[PDB]
């Protein structure tokens, strides 16, 4: 069971990296893949089956929004993942 | 905040703004026909109570609310029925009766199966002596002989002003014959059986039209203020919504001249 605690600041800190590497800002000034960040990251966290092993990853990950506001862009995003 | 959300409450304070808007007004005519129908009645009460003060009649050993069924007419209905429990536990046998719908619902729960009789469409129509004679009807008509009661309703002040009141009615007509009584002559014991009854019909008459002048008076100012608290509500939103039109504009041009200015 892995937890991240928590993803929106490994978001800053990816907007911070893609930005100093001078690759183009999307909405709300995040990198156009800011969905893909979290997406590639959440699918390794699975169930195999008893061919390949019968083990599992389980995801709990965190993110923190602003006065309540969950519809907001990257909660849904990472909500669209989970 | 959203420009979705933020026009919805702007679509419904500016309805709940002239909604109130009316229910002031249209409780502000039928306050200023219930402050004239009241002048009078007044007197005609001051004139039927005018013996049971001048001589003193207390009693050896019921309980009437008066209100309307209309609410948001502020803390009419609240104040009466407030002053009924006061009373329904501080007393003795209790029998309780209740003019308006507003009486039978705030006060119900609680006395339950304390109820004699109910009245409704009470505050509709401005009240009548008609409206008195059938509530003197049917507590006559009840198997009820009881040893004393007192009617509780609002009594008129200002336009924002009224004070709930107790008035006790010695209507035991075994009860209208005491030692203050004896100052009296020329008197029948079933002319009392006449003179009782009528007096009765007149305080009720008096209570219900001082009520429905105090209630429409409050109801006339809750909506007044009610109106003028979304119509400051509207003004406070309208320009928030302009600042969030501006911030969203300006918010997403930021964010396209950034993914310019980067290749």
């Amino acid at each position: 069971l892995i937890i991240y605690d928590d993803l929106s600041k490994q978001a800053v800190a990816y907007r911070q990296m893609s930005l100093l590497l001078r690759r183009p800002p999307g909405r709300e000034a995040y990198p156009g893949d800011v969905f893909y960040l979290h997406s590639r990251l959440l699918e390794r966290a699975a169930k195999m089956n008893d061919a390949f092993g019968g083990g599992s990853l389980t995801a709990l990950p965190v993110i923190e929004t602003q006065a309540g506001d969950v519809s907001a862009y990257i909660p849904t995003n990472v909500i669209s993942i989970t | 905040a959203t420009l979705k959300d933020i026009t919805r409450r702007l679509k419904s304070i500016k309805n709940i703004q002239k909604i109130t808007k009316s229910m002031k007004m249209v409780a502000a005519a039928k306050y200023a026909r219930a402050e004239r129908e009241l002048k009078p009645a007044r007197v005609y009460g001051v004139g039927s109570l005018a013996l049971y003060e001048k001589a003193d009649i207390k009693t050896p050993e019921l309980i009437i609310g008066v209100s309307s069924d209309r609410g948001l007419c502020g803390a009419i209905h609240s104040s009466v029925a407030k002053q009924m429990k006061s009373e329904a536990a501080n007393l003795k046998e209790v029998k309780i009766i209740g003019v308006g719908d507003k009486i039978r619902s705030i006060l119900h729960r609680t006395h339950s199966d304390q109820f004699l009789v109910t009245f409704k469409e009470v505050g509709r129509r401005p009240p009548t002596f008609g409206d008195a004679s059938v509530i003197a009807l049917e507590l006559l008509n009840s198997g009820y002989e009881f040893d004393e009661g007192s009617i509780i309703f609002n009594r008129f002040r200002s336009v924002i002003s009224y004070k709930t009141e107790e008035k006790p009615i010695f209507s035991l007509d075994t009860i209208s014959s005491a030692e203050s009584m004896s100052i009296y002559d020329d008197i029948d014991a079933d002319v009392l059986r006449n003179y009782q009854e009528y007096s009765l019909a007149n305080i009720i008459y008096y209570s219900l039209k001082e009520s429905t002048t105090s209630e429409q008076s409050a109801r006339m100012t809750a909506m007044d203020n009610a109106s003028k608290n979304a119509s400051e509500m509207i003004d406070k939103l309208t320009l928030t919504f302009n600042r969030t039109r501006q911030a969203v504009i300006t918010k997403e041009l930021i964010e396209i001249i950034s993914g310019a200015a980067a290749l």
